RNA sequence: CCAUAUAUAUAAUUUUAAUUAUAUAUAAUUUUAUAUUAUUUAUUAAUAUAAAGAAAGGAAUUAAGACAAAUCAUAAUGAUCCUUAUAAUAUGGGUAAUAGACGUGCUAUAAUAAAAUGAUAAUAAAAUUAUAUAAAAUAUAUUUAAUUAUAUUUAAUUAAUAAUAUAAAACAUUUUAAUUUUUAAUAUAUUUUUUUAUUAUAAUAUGAAUUAUAAUCUGAAAUUCGAUUAUAUGAAAAAA
């Protein structure tokens, strides 16, 4: 029930494996960057972080080029070549 | 101090394990060119190791890399039987036969 | 690892010059496997046999 | 007909699959080594070791011989049967008379199964 | 049951339903009336033993009432003499996979209780590695501490050593700490600790904050080295999981994998081996103890003297600062000898009276054959094997 | 060759003693059953493993449990087409093998080698569903004993 | 068919180049200098 | 004739795998002694027991009919046809287009099963390298190293010598959604990698098609139309 960015997980699920699951942008590599700049430990788990830490979550990703953003990059890409 | 820098000079043309430097040699287009070849090849690194004025390869180790790759890629035999497990009280005992000590005396 | 890296440069550049090999420490693309390729003509020209038979 | 060496020892050679196994039997107290190895860390599965073993336990003679097996080919269990067939082999060098009973016990015929095309 | 077979085993109790039977308690100095006999841990001993996690999974434990062990005359008179002999105390228990190392280690555990030493185990270093508990930077101690790996370990240390010696070693200074304990948490911001006054049992019974308790575990392995009035055995089991792991699984803010040293847990360690932190009763010790569960590089046997050194091989295969300090303390290397046909007998009469072994090992069997074949089985000695050639061989 | 003293005694004292088993021929016929794939040792380390709980959990010889349920739960002879027809002992040990794997695929732990020693103790101490199954087989070569 | 090796203990004591340079001094390369 | 088991010869055991290699030769279609049941009744089969046995498998090798053939690409000869064309050369394209339809395989749909790791290197066979193979090392992905892929450079070997190439499963530890069967805070314990108590806590961390970016390999040339790497994507696939 750990909401971020409107994006809701379930209090067991791993920070590192979450985040590149239900985000556009972030794969593997990019989640364990993320976690470790916000010093979550490899296998933290969404249930043990504070709001504080939820929202630094949600800040860092949203200066990340991801979801709408990228889709939106993927989609104007694709028509180029369409043209 | 010249030999161990002939050793490191040498790289993967040298094997530590049987002390052997081995060069081949096949760019000419005969067997006497090559020959010469290898025989200069061995005057230049001879002269050059021999020289230590303003040579300091005491301080680089000999590097095996190469030769522990080729060992890694053959099968060891290294065991042997143990010692303390030779029994020879059971050998065969040969037997006095009359027949040949006659023949022969 | 330990050692340094100067020392095996040093190493390197000087074995390269006694065995008549060539030192690119740069990494740059030379191309010296061009220079250094076997010519593969008289093979693949002699492929149906010698062209001078006795017809 | 086969005697012991100048060291008293039995020599045998087995074959099964691509495995080929030489084996040194010498009296001793059951003390075990594969090339150069403790039995148990070369043999990681028991059916191996107790396949080793059935010969000399066919004979009651466990723990009355030194082995010293030096294997080559195939995988563990071809290496560790050729090894059974050469004990068998050595061991009947030391009381012929047990070889019908080893002979019966199926550890003195070779495995000439072998994969086909 | 729900979890596997390993930890099915381990928790399910399975002990409940052995047989009640008594054998001889273990005390070294008495060693000549237990000497080469099966022996249990005194009562005492359990409860200090089992909080220092001293019994294990997988080691057949649950097959007996409670775990006991073989009094041998090579394995453990040989260390325990040592332990109590040799000038420097500072051992590393070796041999190969199953041979018993951690059995020697639960019984020098045992002469640490027997002797009145306090002693500090750390079983499975590797839950302060594998990266699943929490970590944090600190700056007065430029390290990195893990409060969860701490807090527990802490209550580890408290437990499984008698209140009594605790009880009786003095603060040499001041401490203060972030208090979390909530009667005097909002009451009082922080806990005033006082020399001479207050003893290193409440030290050990401090609660800080997550953060400051990185503070409370050097103050408590400091004040053990001061101090000369109880000796001190730091263990440490599964050490070679350590010496191949020389970075950690937890990152930096750069994404840089954190050094082994970097982390408290870390540093305490190899501080304690190398030499650097002194324990001043002279009777304190340095056990470790090698396992097979963990991969080998050229790191022990360079820093045993058992091979040369080649300085190429690769920092994988190949850590020389460990070699350093582990060479920097006089450390000794004590291999664990298989057992001997003699002493295969001893433990097969032992589970031939748990009623442990199976029908066909005790009916129709001569007993002289049995002990030829189970010492064929075992490898020559090796106790795990010969265990499971008994309770994991069903063919 | 005229054999020694210690020779022809050993002789003596061997042809007095019979061979041992290469293998136990039931043990060795459930673990092929477990096995797939060619992977023997898994197979052996999953009955050994369940058998090991099996004691534990017993503390009697777990190979006589499972060789009492084996010969329990198998039916004697199966109705085929409708006639019955006798069953050797292979064929009494596949079905009830079978029997006891689909009650221990039922439970709950991810390992099988704790749901089949569970299974293997249940059956041990007269616990299982597989003896209904057993019954109505046997009730069927009853009905139609008539067909021999 | 026969293959002979022969040791011999002793005491101690570039077409494609040619043509590489050839075309560099070449006017259709020469003129790019 | 293979394979198998042996014997002789050969190898100055550094071309070492003498546990091997290839020449010659031998051996088996197994031989026997009884018991029982059948028997054309023994000088016979079925079995079973005992004894000597290493001895248990395999291929090839002939004609006679009959059908099917032109990628009969399994050919020859002949018949007929073109001879500025149905012959011949060059550039590019196509043989890869997709509403569909059916075969053949590969990858999957999770816990009797997948992933990571396992350097004094767990354990093979048969091959291949003068129109080659590419070792070790250095550098970049990239990060202390390792792994993996390229780049630089060619060490030996033209070979029982060196390389392709440290075989992998196996075995050991750890992790693994569904699963409140888990993790977390306080306590707790003679289960401590762990137990207990109070609160908190249909496609996944399977699958990798498809799509995007940027690099790389061969070749003169990778657009139609090749392979490879990393960073994003993440479909269908569950029951019968
Ligand atoms: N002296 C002994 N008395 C009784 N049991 C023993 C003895 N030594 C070893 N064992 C048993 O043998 C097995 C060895 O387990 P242990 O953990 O001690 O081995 P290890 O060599 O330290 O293993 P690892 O490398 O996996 O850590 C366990 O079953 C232990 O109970
Ligand atoms: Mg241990
Ligand atoms: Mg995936």
């Amino acid at each position: 029930v750990v909401h971020i960015l409107g994006k809701g997980f379930k209090g067991k699920e791993v920070i590192k494996i979450a985040l590149a699951s239900k985000f556009y942008g972030i794969g593997k590599t990019t989640a364990e960057k993320i976690c470790s700049k916000l010093g979550f430990y490899p296998w933290m788990r969404m249930h043990q972080l504070s709001e504080p830490q939820i929202m630094s979550i949600a800040s860092e990703l949203s200066t990340m080029t991801i979801e709408g953003d990228a889709r939106a990059i993927v989609k104007d890409n694709i028509a180029l070549k369409r043209k | 101090k010249s030999l161990h820098k002939f050793r490191i000079l040498a790289r993967s043309r040298y094997d530590h394990t049987t002390d052997i430097f081995k060069m081949s040699s096949d760019k000419f287009e005969h067997a006497s060119q090559n020959a010469r070849y290898l025989h200069d090849i061995l005057q230049r690194l001879l002269a050059e190791s021999k020289d230590l004025t303003e040579d300091d390869f005491s301080d680089v180790p000999l590097d095996t890399r190469h030769t522990i790759a080729k060992s890694l890629r053959k099968k060891k035999r290294d065991y042997e039987f143990p010692e303390h497990w030779k029994r020879p009280e059971d050998a065969p005992k040969k037997k006095f036969d009359i027949v040949d000590q006659l023949l022969s005396t | 690892m330990n050692v340094p890296k100067a020392r095996l440069l040093k190493v390197a550049e000087l074995s390269a010059k006694i065995f008549d090999q060539n030192f690119n420490p740069s990494g740059i693309r030379t191309g010296s496997k061009i220079l250094n390729e076997r010519l593969k003509g008289p093979s693949v020209a002699s492929y149906y046999g010698n062209p001078d038979i006795l017809k | 007909i086969k005697t012991l060496d100048e060291f008293g020892r039995s020599i045998a050679v087995g074959k099964r699959k691509s495995s080929t196994a030489k084996v040194f039997v010498v009296r001793g107290t059951g003390e075990i080594l594969v090339n150069g190895r403790q039995l148990n860390d070369y043999f990681l599965k028991m059916k191996d070791r107790e396949s080793i073993m059935y010969p000399l336990q066919v004979i009651e003679s466990v723990g009355k011989y030194n082995i010293f097996a030096t294997t080559s080919g195939g995988g563990p269990t071809g290496q560790a049967e050729s090894i059974m067939h050469a004990i068998a082999k050595a061991l009947v060098v030391f009381n012929p008379l047990l070889k019908s009973r080893l002979h019966k016990a199926g550890v003195l015929t070779r495995d000439y199964r072998h994969v086909e095309r | 049951l729900y979890k596997n077979w390993t930890n099915t085993t381990h928790t399910a109790q399975l002990q409940q339903t052995a047989v009640p039977l008594a054998l001889p308690i273990f005390n070294f100095d008495d060693i000549s009336k237990t000497l080469n006999k099966v022996v249990s841990y005194s009562n005492k001993q359990y409860k200090s033993l089992h909080h220092l996690g001293s019994f294990k999974k997988s080691q057949f434990n649950e097959l007996f009432q409670k775990p006991v062990c073989l009094v041998r005359e090579d394995a453990t008179n040989s260390f325990l003499k040592k332990l109590v002999s040799h000038p420097v105390k500072k051992f590393i228990i070796t041999g190969e996979p199953g041979v018993g190392k951690t059995v020697l280690l639960s019984q020098a555990h045992a002469y640490a209780v027997d002797s009145k030493q306090i002693i500090i185990n750390i079983s499975y270093p590797e839950l302060f590695l594998n990266g699943r508990n929490d970590f944090s930077y600190d700056d007065d101690l430029k390290l990195f501490i893990q409060p969860m790996y701490l807090k527990k370990l802490i209550r580890k240390i408290l437990k499984a050593n008698d209140p009594a010696l605790l009880k009786s070693i003095e603060l040499s200074k001041d401490y203060k700490f972030s208090n979390a304990n909530p009667k005097n948490a909002s009451v009082k911001p922080f806990v005033t600790l006082n020399k001479t006054k207050n003893t290193v049992l409440d030290l050990l019974s401090v609660m800080t904050h997550p953060h400051n308790r990185g503070k409370l575990m050097k103050a408590i392995i400091d004040e053990l080295s001061v101090q000369s009035k109880v000796p001190i055995m730091f263990t440490v089991d599964n050490f070679s999981k350590v010496l191949t792991t020389a970075y950690s699984a937890y990152r930096n803010t750069e994404n840089k994998q954190i050094y082994s040293l970097d982390l408290q847990m870390g540093k305490l360690m190899m501080d304690i081996i190398s030499g650097e932190t002194k324990f001043a009763n002279g009777e304190s010790s340095t056990i470790l103890a090698i396992s097979g569960v963990d991969r080998t590089n050229k790191t022990l046997p360079v820093a045993l003297g058992k091979i040369p050194v080649d300085p190429y091989v690769t920092r994988y295969h190949y850590e020389p600062k460990f070699v350093e300090l582990l060479q920097k303390g006089n450390v000794t290397e004590f291999e664990v000898p298989k057992l001997n046909k003699q002493e295969v007998n001893e433990l097969i009469d032992y589970y031939k009276q748990s009623n442990v072994l199976l029908d066909k090992d005790i009916t129709g069997k001569k007993w002289e054959n049995l002990i030829d074949e189970k010492y064929f089985l075992s490898g020559n000695g090796n106790p795990r094997e010969l265990l499971k050639s008994l309770v994991l061989s069903h063919r | 060759i005229k054999p020694t003293a210690e020779q022809l005694a050993q002789w003596e004292a061997l042809k007095s003693v019979p061979i041992p088993p290469r293998k136990n021929a039931t043990l060795d016929h459930i673990t092929n059953m477990i096995m797939r794939h060619g992977k023997k040792e898994k197979a052996q380390t999953i009955l050994s493993r369940a058998l090991y709980l099996v004691y534990c959990q017993t503390r009697q010889d777990p190979i006589q449990a499972l060789e009492k349920s084996l010969d329990e739960l198998a039916p004697l002879m199966m109705t085929k087409t409708v006639i019955p027809v006798p069953l050797n002992k292979r064929q009494r040990n596949r079905i009830a093998w079978n029997w006891i794997v689909q009650s221990a695929n039922q439970r709950v732990s991810s390992d099988f080698a704790v749901r089949l020693g569970e299974e293997l103790t249940a059956i041990a101490k007269g616990t299982s569903s597989a003896f209904e199954k057993r019954d109505q087989i046997h009730k069927t070569a009853i009905a139609h004993r008539a067909y021999i | 068919g026969m293959k002979c090796n022969f040791f011999q203990r002793s005491e101690i004591s570039s077409a494609v180049g040619q043509k590489v340079l050839e075309l560099l001094d070449s006017p259709d390369f020469k003129k790019h200098l």
